[PDB]
RNA sequence: AGAGAAAUCAAG
RNA sequence: UUUGCU
């Protein structure tokens, strides 16, 4: 799978990278910059992502502690971790037995 | 007859009078399978106390009168046959243990007690993941582990799957047909059963010879190899223009020049250079796509295949023989030398600004003072400017490939300096391609500034004289084919920076060990074997030149260097064992000179690789 | 070369890294393959016999021959039939734990095996549509013959695939209908197509003055190659003589750590196999395998099933490509085989339309694994009392002794033995270090205690094209895996994340002023994530954490941003969040 | 013309 | 197809 590889700089370069599902959100022309296109999925602009971080309808806080839940628990065990100098160079069968003859 | 080691004493000697083994076939691996279900519930039954009495009580080899009464007190009842080996008080639910080779073919079966499957690798069913707890499912696979364990140290594979899931049965077979079809090209059977007395003979082999000396590689004699890299290298120079896009500091070029042809090279007419400033305008008055023009048919080889096919065609009175190729022979070429001195030549600015990382541990702090080291050793050098012109030229032209297009294309090389002054390279204008397929060698016209011009060193660059603001530069034009596929891997042509960081970070690190003391600011004495009047350099000054060498050999791959590099490891390591007062042996009849020698032909940094290790020693006392 | 010769602070052990041009453009094939194909196909019968005697050899249908036709001078082509039956007893004998695993490998994990798998393979040439196409597509339209031509419907299973084509061979006539066209083959068309190997330029390939090509075999026995390569990498990866394809760490570490009382000679022999390829015979791979599974108690049909492939292998018809060139003073014309004359025109015999017939010789990157066991077996024995790692090609002994001369006869009688299976140490490439203590072996360079691990290709240090947030975390897994693996050190890992930070930031309008810069600027959207520019936040230590939660941790990221990139609601959209930079690309 | 090395691109 | 990686 090379090809996406070598592709993705042109790919980005194109007019309408982005493929995308059609929304009214998104506006069609935002401050000179035309985001969408209306031709079907439709297709935008590499702006409309950095667009939506800065504009855009805020989903629950609670959602986000849980998407983010399972990558903040290895980061915070890696910034609780604490690193040292650095060097250069029966029972359970006799119950059971024991329960079956009482 | 013994008890396995992973098995309880108790449980075996109850297990000894609880079935006829001796009258069941496999009696000891039906009794070692029954062991484990018991070690198993006892697992599970382990230290699980509900409302102060046991949590899992267990049926399995108990009286009848004793489960039944049991039952009763929880007002169930089962029959004799489906008796349930557990019953959970807190879940109030029967469970009958089951051991499965594969874990999908289980099934819930009857309704009567719910089927704890596991396979014998430790794995339980999904459903067992459930109601058995974590410890318990973790006690249960290593005691399965190690049940495995001594099913496999044993070789009691094939009866402990016999007892636990079955009897395997025919799952393939070949006809009369498709034997005779396989029994066509070999003098055996299906399961080929040759008939002879295994022994391996004693064959007269021959003596292995010692290396004395390390051998010598052969220097090839011709005319002096040509610059054949992509773009010029330590022959690199720019125009500095004002601050300001691409098409800003192209036009202010086109405006100010008079490019007169100075050397014209049979090669690439000077005529060509009609084809360049009509790009040069073009891409100045925006579109950087330009219509074609009478002189682009000699540029690009625009319909010149049929031309020689013609050509051929119309002289071509013979008889056909054997399509025979030769490489022509050249010799190392004194340019590489030279190359090599100019590479290494000090700059003004830091020709590589990246990033740095975000310091967190005192590893990560150590890395990046090693990296930063690194880049001011080598950032301010003639090699790093001409890698950041190789990166930006591949880029450019590279972005411009995916496409079919039958217009000429300009890629023009600009890097900005820190101040925003732009530096023009060049220039590369893309012919018309309509590549099809991926290594096809799309045809380019590439125009470079160039400090000195040697004729011997590019016989088939035309080069003028360009004027701008007074000053004069020389501007060399060469038509060349370039396959896409290294195109793209220049355009990352900065990964030559981590060999020769690699070997600056092992020794500043070994003396770290050896001090037991990170001292960044560290440049001992490297001792090599040089002309003769030198014994050794700082270890800045070895970085800068391996730095050179490695970007001419990236610049110079091609089969021949991948050869020699890979055949040459072997001479290496034996040189180096050689000054360890180590011994190289041989076999019989071995050269891996001639491994070597097999890939000197034409490249002249391998040419002048083979005479670096000529100069060497060959002899160790 | 004097400059990567280091006698003061390093070794040129050290320096072998610097050996490596693998920062420029891999060697492209080009042209007609015939050449390459054809001489592959040939040196197997001119090694034959010590005096090259091709005729001769084209008639022998099973490549075994006495010890006296072994050439201990130069390649032999051929194998000893009672020496491979000893040297497999020798090795079932010394590796039985590994032999049981194998056994419950076939027990529990062959019948459970599923022929979707088979669709992950290379580039096969469809024998209906006449044309390579992507492994799935030519699964898919092999299986739909196969329920055409039953008229019933095949398991999920892979031994039930190779049940039904072993049924399916059994038919006079099959037919494919396929929208619309009715395919006809014969019982011989169809062992044609079966039989038939499809050769291709090994594109990309590093350290080789010349291109060599490669084989791939019909969808239709590629199942049966698949059973035999997962029960090699079963019985291979239990075995402490094997380098592959388990991680070689351990495997040389272990070695090299070993040591003797200063008394004993102890050496190191690093070697490569001229030719292994094109000496192995089929034969005795199938008989190999064969002994194992009878000493193993195995049943018939198993050992029906693992001798199948090596068969039909033996009765292969490889493809000769477009042609020999041939000129006409000037011109240029590709010309099959036989139609004037050649340096092969020893195998004009055996040409079978646009393929040619050969029983002896292999081709690379077909039964991998199952040679590498062949070249494990024939060490077994009572004289080689030393240590061995093989994979593939490369090799590498320690032989620990008591004198000089007991260590050279160890040595020749290791290379006799490989002679004997049919394996051929490549004399040039072979040499033996004494005392023991330097070493190379599969690109790992060994000096007394020290294994610098060098990679065979440096890692492409750019986005994958997938998008953002994915591309970033693959490169950062990349770096990481060379940084743990050996490959980069502390140093050249942060310079390795620098240069490929500095390509993931490019690759997507973030570095100088693009349209992505110029909209971010003009309506003042800060940079808070790489990809849009912002600073770097991973580091030496934090490769494996998220950039969206390691952000967050260190309080770049704020709740309102959070909130508004991992929206689920987004109208864009590997251990990434999925957040709105997680977009896809339009074509 | 050119790239290149065992023979392809230099359109289809 | 509009062009800014030291
Ligand atoms: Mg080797």
């Amino acid at each position: 799978d090379h090809a996406p590889q070598m592709r993705l700089v042109y790919s980005v370069r194109k007019p309408w990278p982005i493929s995308m599902t059609p929304s009214k959100e998104i506006p069609l022309v935002f401050n000179g910059t035309k985001l969408k296109d209306t031709i079907l999925r439709t297709r935008a602009n590499i702006v409309v992502p950095d667009y939506w971080s800065k504009y855009g309808s805020q989903t629950s806080l609670e959602v986000v502690n849980a998407i983010l839940y399972a990558e903040d628990l290895k980061v915070q065990r890696f910034f609780s971790t604490e690193w040292g100098e650095i060097r250069y160079g029966t029972d359970n069968i006799k119950a059971t037995i024991d329960s079956q003859r009482d | 007859t013994d008890r396995p080691d992973h098995i309880d004493s108790r449980v075996w000697e109850l297990s000894e009078t609880q079935e006829d083994w001796i009258t069941q076939v496999h009696g000891h691996v039906r009794r070692v399978v029954e062991c484990w279900k018991y070690t198993i519930c006892c697992l599970i039954s382990n230290m699980h106390t509900h409302r102060g009495a046991p949590q899992y009580d267990v049926f399995k080899w108990q009286d009848r009168s004793t489960i039944e009464w049991i039952c009763s007190k929880k007002k169930v009842q089962y029959p004799e046959r489906d008796t349930p080996d557990l019953y959970d008080n807190e879940r109030a639910v029967a469970y009958k243990v089951l051991l499965v080779s594969d874990l999908s073919d289980h099934s819930p079966t009857s309704g009567i007690y719910h089927d704890l499957a596991f396979n014998l690798e430790g794995e339980a069913e999904e459903s067992c993941a459930l109601v058995l707890r974590g410890s318990q499912l973790q006690d249960i696979k290593g005691f399965l582990c190690r049940a495995l364990e001594w099913v496999v140290s044993n070789n009691l594979t094939q009866e402990v799957v016999e007892t636990i899931s079955g009897e395997a049965k025919l799952q393939f077979s070949v006809g009369t047909t498709f034997r005779t079809l396989l029994k066509r090209d070999t003098d055996w059977d299906v399961i080929p059963t040759p008939r002879v007395e295994p022994n391996v003979p004693r064959i007269e082999g021959r003596r292995w010879t010692q290396m004395k000396k390390l051998p010598l590689l052969k220097e090839k004699e011709g005319p002096p190899s040509p610059w054949r890299a992509l773009l010029l290298g330590a022959d690199s120079e720019y125009i500095v223009c004002p601050p300001g896009t691409d098409q800003e500091a192209i036009s202010w070029i086109h405006s100010q020049s008079e490019i007169e042809c100075i050397r014209e090279s049979k090669s690439t007419p000077a005529s060509v250079i009609t084809c360049l400033t009509s790009s040069l305008q073009s891409f100045a008055e925006g579109n950087p796509v330009r219509s074609r023009i009478h002189e682009d048919i000699i540029a690009f080889g625009i319909n010149k295949k049929q031309e020689k096919k013609q050509s051929a065609s119309s002289s071509a009175s013979g008889e056909w023989k054997r399509a025979e190729y030769q490489v022509e022979e050249m010799s190392l070429p004194p340019w590489v030398e030279e190359e090599m001195v100019l590479l290494r030549s000090d700059q003004e600015d830091n020709w590589i600004e990246l990033e740095k990382n975000a310091i967190y541990t005192e590893v990560d702090g150590v890395a990046e003072g090693l990296v930063d080291k690194y880049i001011e050793i080598v950032g301010r050098t003639k090699v790093a400017s001409v890698i950041e012109k190789w990166q930006i030229a591949a880029t450019r032209t590279f972005s411009q490939l995916h496409t079919d297009r039958s217009r000429i294309t300009a890629c023009p090389i600009i890097t900005r300096d820190p101040s925003g002054n732009c530096q023009f390279w060049g220039m590369v204008l893309l012919g018309p391609h309509h590549v099809k397929r991926d290594t096809d060698n799309a045809p380019l016209l590439i125009a470079e500034i160039m400090g000195e011009d040697t004729e011997e060193k590019y016989p088939k660059h035309s080069v003028f004289s360009l004027k701008v603001e007074g000053k004069q530069f020389l501007l060399s034009l060469k038509i060349t084919s370039f396959s896409r596929n290294k195109l793209y891997t220049f355009s990352n042509i900065r990964r030559v920076l981590i060999q020769p960081a690699s070997i600056y970070s092992q020794v500043v690190l070994s003396r770290a060990a050896e001090n037991n003391s990170l001292n960044l600011e560290v440049n001992p004495e490297i001792q090599l074997y040089l002309e003769g009047a030198q014994r050794g350099m700082t270890l800045y000054q070895w970085v800068r030149m391996i730095l050179c060498l490695e970007f001419l050999m990236a610049i110079y791959n091609n089969p021949q260097m991948e050869g020699f590099l890979a055949n040459m490891r072997r001479l290496h390591m034996s040189r180096h064992a050689m000054m360890e007062r180590r011994q190289v042996f041989l076999p019989f009849g071995s050269r891996p000179e001639d491994k070597v020698n097999e890939c000197i032909i034409n490249n002249p940094i391998v040419a002048y690789l083979a005479k670096g290790w000529n100069s060497m020693p060959n002899v160790y006392y | 070369m004097n400059l990567f010769t280091p006698r003061s602070e390093i070794n040129p052990t050290t320096t072998q890294e610097l050996l490596y041009a693998y920062t420029g453009p891999a060697p492209v094939a080009y042209g007609t393959r015939t050449r390459a194909v054809l001489e592959n196909i040939i040196r197997p019968y001119q090694y034959f016999y010590k005096e090259p005697n091709v005729q001769r050899a084209l008639d022998i249908k099973t490549g075994c021959k006495e010890p006296e036709d072994i050439n201990v001078e130069g390649p032999s082509s051929g194998f000893h039939t009672a020496s491979v039956l000893k040297l497999a007893d020798n090795f079932f004998r010394k590796y039985r734990p590994a032999m049981e695993k194998l056994k419950y490998w076939i027990l529990v994990k062959l019948p459970k095996l599923k022929y979707a798998e088979l669709s992950k393979g290379r580039q096969t040439y469809s024998f209906i549509h006449k044309r390579n196409l992507p492994a799935p597509i030519a699964l898919e339209e092999t299986v739909e013959f196969l329920e055409q031509n039953l008229r019933r419907k095949i398991g999920p299973t892979l031994l039930s695939y190779c049940q039904a084509i072993a049924d399916v061979m059994e038919l006079d006539e099959t037919t494919y209908e396929g929208a619309t066209y009715t395919i006809k083959f014969s019982r011989e068309e169809l062992w044609d197509q079966m039989r038939t190997l499809n050769t291709m330029w090994k594109h990309l390939e590093r350290g080789r003055l010349n291109r060599r090509t490669i084989a791939t075999p019909s969808m239709l026995i590629r199942g049966f190659v698949k059973i035999v390569e997962d029960a090699a990498k079963e019985i291979l990866e239990n075995v402490p003589t094997s380098g592959v394809p388990v991680g070689g760490e351990e495997k040389l570490a272990k070695l090299a750590s070993k040591q003797t009382f200063h008394t004993a000679v102890t050496g190191e022999l690093s070697g490569d196999q001229e030719k292994f390829n094109e000496c192995l015979d089929p034969d005795a791979m199938r008989l190999m395998w064969t002994v194992f599974l009878r000493k193993l108690g195995c049943p018939d049909w198993i050992m029906e099933l693992f001798n199948i492939p090596f068969m039909v292998f033996k009765s292969k018809l490889a493809d000769m490509g477009e042609g020999l060139v041939y000129t006409k003073g000037k011109l240029t014309d590709r010309k099959p085989l036989g139609e004037m004359p050649s340096e092969f025109d020893d195998l004009v015999r055996n040409v079978v339309g646009n393929s040619i017939s050969c029983r002896l010789g292999m081709f690379m990157g077909m039964y991998n694994l199952t040679s590498t066991l062949l070249a494990l077996i024939s060490i077994e024995r009572e004289e080689l009392t030393g240590s061995h790692v093989e994979s593939s090609d490369d090799f590498i002994h320690f032989f620990n002794c008591k004198t000089h001369e007991e260590m050279f006869k160890q040595a020749e009688t290791l290379r006799l033995t490989l002679k004997l299976v049919g394996i051929n140490m490549s004399p040039s490439k072979c040499i033996l270090i004494s005392p023991a203590g330097i070493g190379e072996f599969n690109s790992k360079f060994h000096h007394r205690d020290f294994v610098g691990n060098v990679a065979t290709e440096l890692p492409a240090l750019v986005p994958n094209g997938t998008n953002p947030m994915t591309d970033l975390a693959m490169g950062l897994n990349v770096i990481k895996h060379s940084v743990n693996t050996g490959q980069m050190n502390l140093c050249t890992g942060a310079l390795a994340m620098r240069i490929f930070n500095h390509a993931y930031k490019y690759a997507y309008m973030a570095l100088g002023v693009t349209r992505r810069t110029r909209f971010m600027e003009e309506n003042a959207i800060t940079p808070l994530l790489t990809n849009q520019g912002a600073s770097p936040v991973h580091s030496f230590s934090t490769m494996h954490l998220d950039e969206v939660a390691l952000r967050r941790h260190l309080g770049l990221l704020d709740e309102e941003t959070l909130r508004r990139i991992l929206n689920p609601n987004n109208p864009v959209t590997d251990y990434s969040v999925p957040s709105c930079f997680k977009y896809t690309l339009s074509r």
